[PDB]
RNA sequence: UUAGCUAGUAGGUGGGGUAACGGCUCACCUAGGCGACGAUCCCUAGCUGGUCUGAGAGGAUGACCAGCCACACUGGAACUGAGACACGGUCCAGACUCCUACGGGAGGCAGCAGUGGGGAAUAUUGCACAAUGGGCGCAAGCCUGAUGCAGCCAUGCCGCGUGUAUGAAGAAGGCCUUCGGGUUGUAAAGUACUUUCAGCGGGGAGGAAGGGAGUAAAGUUAAUACCUUUGCUCAUUGACGUUACCCGCAGAAGAAGCACCGGCUAACUCCGUGCCAGCAGCCGCGGUAAUACGGAGGGUGCAAGCGUUAAUCGGAAUUACUGGGCGUAAAGCGCACGCAGGCGGUUUGUUAAGUCAGAUGUGAAAUCCCCGGGCUCAACCUGGGAACUGCAUCUGAUACUGG
């Protein structure tokens, strides 16, 4: 039972943290067009191994800071 | 037209503007008679129509019709007004409720009495 | 809650006999049956489409003694029910107790039958029912209660009844003054110069 | 207060308040002695002080003045630090 | 605690009770955990009038749910009926 | 201020009677209103006494408003005419301050206190 | 007709802190964090189940019932406690009011009644813990403006009555009329006949389960005590209440009004008035024949209501997703370049986010709908179902879209 998210690294500046963006398509409730929506998550990156632009697999965990409730599971693709 | 366009700017229904704002979504309002007078109507009609200016309990001051044949109303008369324009009298958007508060019923009415505040005649 | 005024006026306005009197008399010897009431009865109505729909609904209402509110509710129920709405409307009317009391011949008129009902002279399944609009069901047995059995209205009512066409869906024992609502009447049981679909049209627009 | 028991409750809660205050102030004192030893670098003074503190953070927990978890952290925390020095 | 009791629905002069398991503090006709029977005191008794899921009642008792005086009666009555 | 009082068995039976007395008192009110206005038999006053003063009175007690008004009509003269408008049963109110707002008048009371909603109106407009 | 916002700010280390994770807090360090996928600022607002409307998609809405939140005179605070930063607790400050022997005290109806005030407008300072449920107690019981009930108001929904039948040259009166007659009208009077409801007497369910004395049996125990459980008998517990309902008595007796009749729109004539007085939802009526004003007779539609006003949706395909338009009717920016954005030719492989399938959980109850059941029927109450067209997880499918 390993619920997980996949997204790409938009910021790697913070010490041991990263900002990840999860993008998805969604049907528009009224006009039916499929629209891009993005969800940015502050995620934990102990060891700072995640570079900007990387594609990373993340999971939900307990609060790590005022805004971090997610941590890194592993890198998928890097340095496009 | 475009879906894209509506997705940026949704259909937006126009909000209906009222014809009796002084009532503020109340069925009647109370008010004091400021002026009680007559006025002439618009093409093609011709008469001396009874109207009054009325300061309402909510501050609004409006002109109101005094329907029926004959009325005993003057300044400081406290009356009840209801919605209802007078078409050949521009500006006039309310009617006075005959037979409420200081406004008497129409004298000697037999038909449509309840629209003129007239009790049922003993008979 | 009941129409209490002159009755033949109603027949005269609708252009037909509405059976609002016993039937002892040719109706034309009691009123000018083929002329509307009033100063301008002789006048002909060049009658709008809405007009014909209204008058047909009035006709049925005036036959059964039903005012607008209850009759509209009857339409609503006919509509909700399965099958043809127009026919469902007539089933509901024809199932009323005041009506059934009339059809078994206990009352000379639906008005008289209604009075029988209201005045606790009618039982359903040996149980007293005194509300006119009580819906009667298949296999029910409606009867004149013992104390009301010697009323001369009832004997006369049963005599006239014997001279009307005899309804199929009712089994009446004139001696016992009891009778059985065998089944709901079909459409074919009821008069054919009733235009229900007009009434159905009036209430859908 | 207006109601009979409401009056009584205010009286009782004040008594309890002065009871709890007294025991609570005592307890923090004995906690503070340990942190003060630590900040002066003495194992013994700080262990000694920890031993006096132990039974009373435990007891005040049993007595509802504080929860069990609070007593534990204090013991955990001080124990961590004193060991880290000597 | 958790209790099994009657929430009074029905109409004026025609009481109809819904047997329910609930936190005893919630209002009588308010939040409940599980519905578990009903009780019509005005039933013609020609047919039914009192129905209890005794399996779930017991399950809740087994976990410490208490029981009304009136539900405790219904249960003895229904146990007698069959 | 005074009258004959009679208890009844049920209130519902006494509702129509009470409303009946209002109708008669209202009918004579409009009757006395039509006469006084038509009594002059002319569109205006024959002379220059048209200038008048208006007053607004609300007294806490019902006994006074009828009694002192009679004495208040005694001081009336041909030159200057004074009339009471909207005699109250007690205190003060929004529609009373509004009554003095339309026509300039003095607002007086035998005994009264200002309501919270009353002060706002009186303090705002000049009264 | 708001484009930039942010120093506990974003993160890191460590100490402290909480019931618990956490910039919750503090020190130090890094310089981040948010934002055109609308931050910041401004206006407004409790959210939901659902409610009203609509064929639907929508539109409007959030009383009554139920779930969550927030508040308790205003601003702030913590104390007690499992729980509160406490609706009839405490403390401070503010606004305000009451008591006082003048020195000092007291209080907070957005609990239930009730009062003043505001308003077009919204009820009694009632009865009872008998029932359900809550607090305390081993219990008996005590408390319970929760609740059950009663009062007031046609506010709405549903039911019923205000009589039934017979009654003609078809009266009198009224109204129209070419004075022949037509109409009101079987309507009335008369004749029998019924008695619901209201009135008055008589009787009388159910909402009552329990609890109390005894008794007997089991489990207990040294014990037949006590305790507890379960059977038995005896005497008892209803605020509503003059209950529902049933029987009897008297007599048609006590019970019909409101709007409309020019077209839209069911219903027409006379008299009065004369661009006046007046009507009027829209068109539009009124200067001598006005079915439109006002009265009358007649008629139409509703009926213990009927009209008028207010208000949401409908019809309105009139904000058009379903479901519209821009040459001349409202609408192509005077023209071009172009960032963001939207869209993107054709083949293979890959992926499996979109999309599709299945499984599982959840989608409170009530409401709506379907078939039944109970109150004399109906409103109403109620059993079971179906529906909640949604969300989420897992496992697949790979044509189309995306990588």
């Amino acid at each position: 039972k390993i619920r997980t998210l996949q997204g790409r690294v938009v910021s790697d500046k913070m010490e041991k943290s990263i900002v990840v963006a999860i993008e998805r398509f969604v049907k528009h409730p009224i006009y039916g067009k499929f629209i891009k929506r993005t969800t940015k998550l502050h995620v934990h990156d102990e060891n700072n191994e995640c570079g900007i632009g990387d594609v990373v697999e993340i999971r939900e965990c307990r609060p790590l800071s005022k805004t971090k409730s997610w941590t890194l599971v592993r890198v998928v693709e890097k340095a496009v | 037209a475009t879906v894209n366009q509506l997705v940026r700017k949704p259909r937006a229904r126009k909000v209906a503007k009222s014809n009796v704002p002084a009532l503020e979504a109340c069925p009647q309002k109370r008010g004091v008679c400021t002026r009680v007078y007559t006025t002439t109507p618009k093409k093609p009609n011709s008469a001396l129509r009874k109207v009054c200016r009325v300061r309402l309990t909510n501050g609004f001051e409006v002109t109101s019709y005094i329907g029926g044949e004959g009325h005993n109303l003057q300044e400081h008369s406290v009356i009840l007004i209801r919605g209802g324009r007078v078409k050949d009298l521009p500006g006039v958007r309310y009617h006075t409720v005959r037979g409420a508060l200081d406004c008497s019923g129409v004298k000697d009415r037999k038909q449509a009495r309840s629209k003129y505040g007239v009790k049922r005649p003993k008979a | 809650a009941r129409y209490l005024g002159p009755k033949l006026k109603l027949s005269r306005r609708e252009g037909t006999d509405l059976f609002l009197k016993s039937g002892v008399r040719a109706i034309d010897t009691k009123c000018k049956i083929e002329q509307a009431p009033g100063q301008h009865g002789a006048r002909k109505p060049r009658l709008s489409d809405y007009g014909v729909q209204l008058r047909e609904k009035q006709k049925v209402r005036r036959i059964y003694g039903v005012l607008e509110r209850q009759f509209r509710n009857y339409y609503k129920e006919a509509a909700r029910l399965k099958g043809n709405t127009g026919e469902n409307l007539l089933a509901l009317l024809e199932g009323r107790l005041d009506n059934v009391v009339y059809r078994m011949g206990f009352g000379a008129t639906r008005a008289e039958a209604r009075q029988l009902v209201s005045h606790k002279a009618i039982m359903v399944n040996g149980r007293v029912v005194n509300i006119a609009s009580y819906q009667v069901s298949p296999n029910d047995v409606v009867s004149i209660r013992e104390k009301a059995k010697k009323q001369s209205r009832v004997k006369a009512a049963l005599e006239l009844a014997e001279q009307r066409e005899k309804p199929t869906w009712l089994e009446v024992d004139a001696g016992k003054m009891e009778g059985t609502f065998k089944r709901k009447p079909e459409r074919s049981d009821l008069s054919a110069d009733i235009n229900e679909h007009l009434i159905v049209e009036l209430y859908s627009k | 207060a207006n109601i009979k028991s409401a009056k009584k409750r205010a009286i009782q809660s004040e008594k309890a308040r002065k009871h709890n205050a007294s025991r609570r102030s005592m307890m923090r004192t004995f906690i503070k002695k340990v942190y003060a030893a630590i900040e002066a670098g003495d194992k013994a003074a700080a262990q000694k002080a920890f031993n006096e503190m132990q039974p009373i953070v435990d007891r005040q927990a049993a007595k509802g003045l504080i929860h069990k978890n609070k007593a534990a952290r204090h013991k955990a925390n001080l124990t961590a630090q004193i060991n880290k020095l000597a | 605690m958790v209790t099994i009791r009657l929430a009074r629905h029905g109409a004026k002069k025609r009481p109809f009770y819904q047997v329910v398991v609930a936190d005893s503090r919630n209002a009588r006709n308010g939040r409940f955990i599980e519905r578990v029977g009903f009780f019509n005191p005005i039933a013609s008794e020609k047919e039914e009038g009192t129905r209890l899921d005794l399996d779930r009642i017991a399950h809740w008792v087994g976990q410490g749910a208490t029981i009304s005086d009136r539900v405790a009666a219904l249960i003895k009555e229904v146990n007698k009926a069959a | 201020a005074g009258d004959e009082v009679t208890v009844v068995r049920d209130e519902k039976k006494a509702r129509e009677v009470a409303l009946y007395r209002q109708g008669k008192f209202r009918e004579v009110k409009l009757a006395r209103q039509q006469k006084s206005k038509l009594e002059n038999m002319f569109a205006n006053m024959t002379e220059g006494e048209v200038h008048e003063v208006n007053i607004v009175l609300k007294a806490d007690v019902q006994g006074s408003v009828e009694a002192i008004s009679d004495s208040l009509l005694k001081l009336s003269t041909d030159e200057v005419k004074v009339k009471i408008i909207g005699s109250g049963v007690g205190g003060i109110t929004e529609t009373d301050a509004t009554l003095a707002a339309a026509s300039n008048a003095i607002l007086v009371g035998f005994n009264v206190r200002a309501d919270a909603s009353a002060r706002k109106v009186i303090e705002a407009e000049s009264l």
